[PDB]
DNA sequence: TTTTTTTTTTTTTTTTTT
């Protein structure tokens, strides 16, 4: 009887004509949540029944096909509906809290293998509502911290983020997540350290205090003497410590020291402090071999990254003392020997080609992915040092050069197979941030002081490319998961903001510089930068439709209702499609026409 | 006027009176680097430390200076660690600091919270968590092996939890071992011991064999450590062991030695069960299993139809199976009406 | 030579009959 209704709703919805016949009905849906307001007098009679159908609708309904519209949108709809009874019944009900919650945490817990996304925004809101009104039945939240170990890891990274409201108000359930934590540290599974690792981090970012306040920092020394242990184990824990160590100093002040001599120590086992010696970082001490299984450990590129991320935050913020020139003229020599060094330096190319039978190929192809993440991330620093420089644009040139050739390496490498592996387009280390900045700098900016010096990276087409490349590869992260991947990239108020710079940037290239400007070859008719900048428009309108559905008014404001905003974008894009078409070009570039068409039914969901 | 403040004031760190915390001129790392060329380049070589490492006891002879050395300093220049770890750090010093920390230990087994309710050998004990570098490691595990016996029962409760924070990964199987030792003769320190068991490194038939022991005198323990031990005993089975495990335990617990003294116990043992067959559904089967061929011993406890209520109570697809059992416990005449 | 689309197959879910 739900479902049903859902289904007619869909109907009526999606068509005028039989909203002009049939006279608009109540829905079993809002019938629904009229009986659970209702319920709140003395029908205690009625709500086990309601809690009985909320995790019915929710269990039968929920995802599995990610782990279309009919299969979709009114199981979707009655999925949601579920929560709704539970959150709504949970508020009002002061009896079935415990029903509702251990049964909620019963389902996180224990399925851990087919989709649980949904009771963890139940979760997330039945916590986020009132943690007041949770400290009442609480010893169901740490009676599911035993448990914490062998869960996977992103159910605990999710789960801890949904449970973080209650450990906010509480310090009771934050010192009972301390011991399962700190007991977990030493635990023999692999999950259970990375799970200590991502709840230690989580509790350094959201958290100051963890009586006097002598000990609450000789307790952050301690936490993060241990996480400095940690830094000796395997590459995926490594690598949770790399990202989260910048968000852990942008929270906390204090640990400044702390974490970034945790960091130049760790960078001075795989540098080489001489000068005039050409591989200037040890890429044999990042690869462990015991009996023809080969691995990473330490990957150099990730390192390097939180290095300059956190480096760049502590001049920009801290300072307005002898210690981050050090790191400076490091990064600089790195920089430095990285412009005169060339490929057998690293044995590649001539000595190996990369192949994936032996060990050998295998230690090279993970040696080219670490220079090629080295070279990105002196990318972004030769940027981010001075005021646009010439000679830095020089080093910004080589370095893309450098990382352009074990590219087209790597790209002939995988044209003998197949492109089956999807690690040459695995993430880029620039941040969405520097994207969008660079490409401000490189299109629209005017400004004479800096003109003389951008013009030696607008003369390079193959750079704009590799950057509006860079740019669509966070517009698709940021469709296929919920957020991307660099740094500020789980804020979703600041991948929004990135979002409405990137549509002012590509939009400014696209209606100016029109398409009809192709003087560089018939290779680049489906790879020009004009056909590549409506692309990501059409990324970008889509992903804001999707995840940003609450802003899109103040998404349009960036580039009065939403109609003659979406509008005004209509007739420039229409007008676009006009121009094109009655140009009567023979070649006739479909690919353009078919992003124009696509750019507009995104849009004319809006009127 | 001593050989060790002269070496720290040209070193860096201002030596408080014993108030407030010890001040530092310069970083961790460079005071650490510098007392170390410092140590290095003096004439003497051998003797220097010897003569530093005296006058730092004749130093922490004071109560104050001592409770000062062991807490954190302060940075001028927003705050960081305490001189003895920062003095433990380098290795030439390591194990003359380590025999005098543990020398003047068992002067504060009967002095605890007097005036700033910062207790003294948890201190102690706690500039040893997560050294970097440890030069005597079986030489400190005798030592914690010789305080751990002479210790009061509380602060041999404290120091053995932090075992696997102090140790680094070579010792654990000695250190096992003495702790079993210890296992087996005192019953009130059940429970840290199984707990710092599985944070260590040992290996799994160890493991299995202290967790038999532990069954085996399961009704020694007292009333407050009990859901505990059983709540280990519980979330320390595998699919495989968990049948026999769970029949041992269910011929073991009786709830007619443990009778707000008892029946508070007796309420949260039932929540630990409960919550263990919530969240792991084979321990109900296996529970249901070891009452079901229970059939022989009309020795049939009140433990049995408190459990076959609670498997009925929780997890629903029981049900008829413990409708059935039930009949077949009343019929054969196994359980009656009294 | 690679990427996309189309067609076929398989699996899962729901309904209807014994």
């Amino acid at each position: 009887s739900v479902v049903k209704s859902f289904k007619d709703l869909q109907l009526l919805q999606g068509s005028k004509f039989l909203q002009n016949l049939v006279p608009h009905r109540s829905y079993v849906s809002t019938m629904i949540l009229e009986v659970v307001k209702n319920s709140v007098h003395s029908w205690d009679h009625v709500t086990q029944g309601l809690v009985e159908l909320g995790f019915i609708l929710m269990d039968s309904y929920g995802p599995k096909k990610v782990l279309p519209s009919l299969s979709r949108m009114p199981n979707q709809h009655a999925c949601k509906l579920g929560a709704n009874i539970l959150l709504e019944t949970f508020k009002i009900h002061e009896m079935i809290r415990q029903e509702i919650l251990e049964q909620v945490l019963n389902r996180v817990v224990t399925r851990a293998s087919s989709p649980i996304s949904h009771f963890l925004d139940l979760l997330s809101n039945i916590v986020m509502y009132a943690p007041l009104v949770l400290q009442n039945c609480s010893s169901k939240v740490t009676e599911a911290f035993d448990y914490l170990s062998f869960l996977p890891l992103q159910t605990v990274q999710r789960l801890l983020k949904a449970v973080q409201p209650l450990l906010k108000v509480s310090m009771s359930m934050r010192d009972c997540l301390i011991l399962v934590l700190r007991k977990a540290m030493f635990a023999n599974q692999l999950d259970a350290r990375k799970s200590a690792v991502a709840g230690f981090l989580l509790l350094l970012k959201n958290f100051k205090v963890l009586y006097n306040s002598v000990a609450n920092e000789t307790f952050c020394l301690e936490i993060m003497d241990s996480l400095r242990r940690c830094l000796s184990q395997q590459a995926d824990v490594r690598l949770m410590l790399y990202e989260g160590f910048y968000d852990v100093l942008r929270r906390n002040s204090q640990l400044a020291n702390s974490v970034m001599q945790t960091l130049l120590s760790q960078l001075k086992q795989f540098y080489e402090p001489e000068p005039d010696l050409l591989p200037p970082l040890k890429l044999e001490a990042c690869i462990l071999t015991q009996g023809d299984q080969i691995s990473l450990q330490e990957p150099l590129d990730y390192l390097l990254c939180c290095i300059q991320h956190c480096l760049a935050w502590y001049k920009n913020t801290v300072i307005p003392e002898a210690f981050y020139e050090d790191l400076d003229d490091i990064l600089e020599s790195i920089t430095n020997r990285m412009i005169k060094s060339e490929l057998e330096d690293f044995e590649l190319d001539k000595s190996a080609d990369f192949s994936q039978s032996t060990s050998i190929g295998i230690k090279n192809n993970i040696s080219a992915f670490l220079v090629m993440g080295v070279c990105e991330v002196l990318i972004e620093y030769n940027f981010s040092i001075s005021s646009f420089s010439k000679n830095r644009f020089e080093d910004i040139l080589s370095l893309f050069m450098c990382y352009k050739k074990l590219s087209d390496i790597l790209n002939e490498k995988a044209g003998k197979a197949k492109t089956k592996m999807a690690n040459k387009t695995s993430d880029s280390l620039l941040s969405m941030k520097f994207v969008s900045s660079l490409l401000t700098a490189l299109f629209r900016d005017s400004i004479q002081s800096h003109q003389e010096s951008l013009s030696v990276l607008r003369s390079s087409n193959e750079f704009m490319r590799y950057a509006v490349n860079v740019a669509l590869q966070k517009v698709q992260q940021l469709k296929e998961t919920g957020h991307v991947s660099g740094p500020d990239g789980q804020n979703p108020e600041k991948i929004f903001q990135n979002l409405c710079d990137l549509t002012r940037v590509l939009l400014w290239r696209y209606t100016s510089i029109p398409t009809s400007v192709e003087e560089s070859g018939k290779k680049e008719k489906g790879k020009s930068i004009s056909l590549l900048c409506l692309e990501g428009l059409q990324k970008i309108f889509s992903a804001v439709q999707q995840f940003y559905q609450p802003k899109i008014q103040q998404f349009l404001r960036a580039l009065v209702s939403v109609t003659q905003r979406t509008a005004f974008q209509i007739r420039q894009f229409q007008r676009s499609l006009l121009n094109l078409l009655s140009s009567q070009e023979e070649d006739f570039n479909s690919k353009e026409a078919l992003l124009l068409v696509t750019v507009l039914t995104s849009l004319s969901k809006l009127l | 006027d001593s050989i060790f403040v002269k070496l720290l004031k040209i070193s860096g760190i201002i030596l408080k009176t014993g108030e407030s915390q010890n001040q530092l001129a310069v970083d961790q790392i460079a005071f650490q680097k510098k007392l170390f060329q410092t140590l290095r380049r003096h004439p003497s070589y051998p003797k220097i430390i010897e003569e530093f490492v005296s006058g730092l006891e004749s130093y922490i002879e004071d109560e104050d200076s001592f409770r000062n050395c062991l807490l954190s300093c302060e940075r001028l220049q927003s705050y960081s660690k305490s001189l003895i770890k920062l003095l433990l750090g380098i290795d030439i010093l390591q194990p003359a600091i380590i025999k005098t920390l543990f020398e003047k230990l068992p002067e504060y087994f009967f002095e605890n919270k007097n005036s700033d309710e910062i207790n003294i050998p948890r201190l102690i004990v706690s500039q040893l968590k997560w050294l970097d570098r440890v030069v005597d490691g079986k030489d400190l595990t005798t030592k914690i092996m010789q305080l751990i016996s002479i210790a009061p029962e509380n602060l041999q409760h404290d120091i053995i939890t932090s075992l696997p924070e102090i140790l680094g990964d070579s010792q654990h199987a000695d250190v096992g071992k003495e702790l079993s030792d210890l296992l087996i003769e005192n019953t009130s320190l059940t429970v840290p011991i199984l707990d710092v068991l599985s944070s260590l490194r040992l290996d799994p038939n160890f493991l299995l064999k202290v967790r038999q022991l532990v069954m085996d005198k399961l009704s020694s323990i007292r009333l407050e450590d009990l859901p505990v031990i059983i709540k280990f005993i519980l979330h320390s089975v595998t699919a495989m062991d968990t049948l026999e495990v769970i029949s041992e335990l269910r011929e073991k617990l009786d709830l007619q030695h443990c009778v707000s003294s008892g029946q508070s116990c007796i309420i949260l043992l039932f929540d630990v069960i409960k919550s263990a067959i919530r969240y792991e559904k084979t321990i109900s089967e296996a529970w249901i299993k070891a009452i079901e061929n229970t059939a022989s011993v009309s020795e049939h406890k009140v433990f049995d139809l408190v459990m076959l209520f609670i498997i009925y109570s929780t997890n629903t697809q029981t049900k008829k199976y413990i409708d059935r059992v039930l009949r077949n416990k009343i019929r054969s005449g196994c359980i009656q009406e009294q």
